[PDB]
C-alpha cells in the first residue's frame, strides 16, 4: 500500500527514530525543513 | 455607506412558478434622489456608541446573561 | 440578410388561455392557463376538441 | 426479588387487580415482568421530551434508499411579527427607506466621531492625552480600533492565532545581563512578561505544574468524566424564532441563528482547506485556525442529552436474570455450559443478546 500523501510519519526503536515524508509533500513547503522544498 | 435589498423584481416573478422569494415592482421614480436630513444626536449617544460595540457589532449578546 | 431576430431571454407573464386575464395557475390534464376556478370549471368540461384551439390561439399545440 | 423497573411496572398492571375482573391477560403479563421486564417494554436508546415542531416521515416504502435530511426543527412557540416592524424600519439600527437615521448614525457614531479610529487616536498619543499608554500596550492603533468594534467572540477567535512571545522572554531573557529584557512597546505587559505559569512548565520536577493542575487531575481522578449521569432535563426545545411572511426576516434568521463565522470558527477549517493548505507552496494561515469549540467535560456524554441502554442494567433489570448471572457464572466454572428452558419463546432472543453480550456458550 502506497503511503497517505499528507501522513507525515515518525517511528521510533532500539535503532532510535526516522520520520519519512510522503512523495507528495516534497516540493510542498512542508518539504523545507527536510531540504525538499519548491 | 448603508444599503438593502428591497425584493426581487417582479419583472422576474415568472422566473418559477413557485419560489421562496418576495417580488416587488421597479422603482418608479428618479434612481437617484438627493434630500437633506438634519440629525441629531446627544452627547451620551455618542458615550454608548464609543463604550461598546453596538447593534449588529455585536451578535453574540443575543445570549444575554454576561 | 433575411435572417433577423431571435427569441427573448426574460421570463415571459402567464396570461389565462380562455379569458386573456392573469393566470396564476397552470392545468396539469389540458396545459391551459386559467384565471380562477369559475375557468377551470369550464375547461375540464370543454368540448373534447375545444383544448387544442385554446392552445392553437398561442401557437401551443398537444403535437 | 423483582428489579426496581420490574417492581414498577408489575405494580402498575396489577393494580388493575383492583380495577378489572381479564384476571388470565393479566396474569400472563405477570409472569413476563417476571421474567424480565424487556419482554413487556424494552429499553432503547433514548433522550428529554423535544418541545418542539419537526417533520414527520408520512412513509418508509415510499422513501427510497437516498433521502435529505434537512434541519427541520423549529419551536412550538411561535412569535408573528409584521414586516413594519421586522422589517420595514421598526428596527431602530437597520438602515433602509423609512429607516432613515440608521445610516447616518452608523457612520458617525461608529467612525467619523468614534474615539477609537485611528485619526482620532493619534490625535489623542501623547503626553497626558488618553491614548498615551498606547505606545506601551502592545496593541498598534489598528488592533486597539478592532478590538473596540468587534464583539467578544470575534475578539476570542483573533486571540487563537496569537503567540505568547512574553512568555517565552521569561525563559531567554533571565540573567543580570539580560536586565530582564522587555520589547519597550509591550511595556505596561508586566504580569505577562513576569508570571510563574510560563517558569513552571518548563522545569524538569514538574512540582509547580501540579500543583496548578490539583483540580483538572483529582475531578477526572474521581471518574466524575466517566460515571453515568444521574440527571438530564426532562423537556428540551429550539429557541423561540420569529415568523415574519418576508423574504429578509428568512435571510436574517440565517445569518443569525445559524452564523457561519460562529460556527466556522467553532469547528475549525474546511478539509479543502486542509489540502490547500498542506499541499501549499508556502505556508498560509488558515482560519481559525483549529476548531475553537471546546473538549466536552463529561467525556462519553459530550454535547447531547441522549442515553443509550446499558448491557449491564438490561442485566440488573431482571432479578431473576441478575441471580441467574451468579449461578451461570458458578455454573461456568463448574464446568457447564448455558442450558435453559424457557416458556415465552423471546425470553429465548433476549438470552441470546445476553449470551452475546458476556460472550458465553450455548
Amino acid at each position: 500500500k502506497r503511503p497517505d500523501p499528507m501522513m507525515i510519519r515518525w517511528v521510533n526503536n532500539k535503532m532510535g527514530s526516522v520520520v519519512a515524508v510522503p512523495e507528495e509533500l516534497l516540493g510542498t513547503h512542508a518539504g523545507v525543513v527536510f531540504g525538499a522544498g519548491p | 455607506g448603508a444599503c438593502k435589498r428591497v425584493g426581487r423584481s417582479d419583472a422576474y416573478a415568472t422566473e418559477f412558478d413557485l419560489e421562496a422569494e418576495e417580488y416587488v415592482p421597479i422603482p418608479k421614480g428618479e434612481v437617484h434622489k438627493k434630500k437633506e436630513i438634519v440629525q441629531d444626536v446627544t452627547l451620551h449617544d455618542l458615550d454608548v456608541a464609543n463604550a461598546r460595540p453596538q447593534g449588529g457589532q455585536d451578535i453574540i449578546s443575543m445570549m444575554g446573561q454576561l | 440578410t433575411n435572417i433577423e431576430s431571435a427569441p427573448s431571454l426574460a421570463p415571459m407573464k402567464h396570461y389565462c388561455d380562455v379569458t386573456g386575464l392573469p393566470a396564476p395557475y397552470l392545468d396539469p390534464k389540458t396545459r391551459l392557463r386559467y384565471h380562477n376556478k369559475e375557468i377551470f370549471a369550464m375547461i375540464r368540461n370543454l368540448p373534447q376538441g375545444m383544448g387544442e384551439q385554446f392552445l392553437e390561439a398561442r401557437g401551443a399545440h398537444t403535437v | 426479588e423483582l428489579s426496581y423497573r420490574q417492581r414498577a411496572m408489575y405494580q402498575s398492571l396489577r393494580n388493575q387487580i383492583s380495577i378489572m375482573d381479564t384476571l388470565m391477560n393479566l396474569v400472563m403479563q405477570f409472569r413476563k415482568v417476571c421474567n424480565h421486564p424487556d419482554l413487556f417494554e424494552r429499553a432503547d436508546t433514548s433522550s428529554p421530551f423535544f418541545c418542539g415542531h419537526f417533520a414527520e416521515t408520512g412513509s418508509f416504502l415510499r422513501e427510497g434508499t437516498n433521502v435529505a435530511l434537512g434541519y427541520s426543527t423549529r419551536s412550538l412557540v411561535e412569535y408573528r411579527l409584521p414586516r413594519l416592524i421586522w422589517c420595514d424600519g421598526g428596527r431602530l439600527d437597520k438602515p433602509g427607506p423609512g429607516n432613515l437615521v440608521a445610516g447616518f448614525r452608523s457612520k458617525y457614531l461608529n467612525h467619523m466621531m468614534n474615539i477609537w479610529t485611528p485619526e482620532n487616536i493619534r490625535s489623542s498619543l501623547e503626553g497626558i492625552e488618553n491614548f498615551t499608554w498606547l505606545r506601551f500596550v502592545d496593541t498598534s492603533l489598528q488592533e486597539a480600533y478592532r478590538a473596540s468594534h468587534t464583539d467578544v467572540f470575534a475578539r476570542a477567535v483573533d486571540l487563537a492565532s496569537k503567540q505568547n512571545r512574553l512568555g517565552h522572554m521569561q525563559i531567554v531573557y533571565d540573567e543580570p545581563e539580560d536586565k530582564k529584557w522587555t520589547p519597550v512597546h509591550a511595556l505596561f505587559q508586566i504580569c505577562e512578561r513576569e508570571n510563574p505559569k510560563a517558569v513552571a512548565e518548563i522545569t524538569t520536577e514538574g512540582v509547580l505544574r501540579d500543583l496548578m493542575n490539583i483540580a483538572r487531575v483529582k475531578y477526572r481522578e474521581l471518574g466524575l468524566c466517566r460515571l453515568e449521569k444521574a440527571a438530564r432535563p426532562r423537556a428540551s426545545a429550539p429557541p423561540i424564532e420569529v415568523v415574519c411572511d418576508s423574504r429578509s426576516a428568512v435571510i436574517e434568521r440565517e445569518n443569525i441563528m445559524f452564523h457561519p463565522a460562529m460556527r466556522k470558527a467553532l469547528f475549525g477549517p474546511t478539509p479543502s482547506e486542509i489540502k490547500e493548505a498542506s499541499f501549499g507552496p508556502r505556508p498560509v494561515t488558515l482560519y481559525p485556525p483549529r476548531a475553537l469549540l471546546p473538549a466536552p467535560d463529561h467525556d462519553k456524554q459530550r454535547f447531547t442529552n441522549i442515553t443509550v441502554p446499558s448491557m449491564a442494567r438490561f442485566v440488573t433489570d431482571s432479578g431473576k436474570l441478575a441471580k441467574l448471572d451468579e449461578l451461570l457464572r458458578e455454573l461456568k466454572e463448574g464446568g457447564h455450559r448455558v442450558l435453559l428452558y424457557f416458556q415465552m419463546t423471546r425470553m429465548i432472543d433476549l438470552m441470546e443478546e445476553y449470551l452475546t453480550y458476556r460472550n458465553y456458550k450455548y
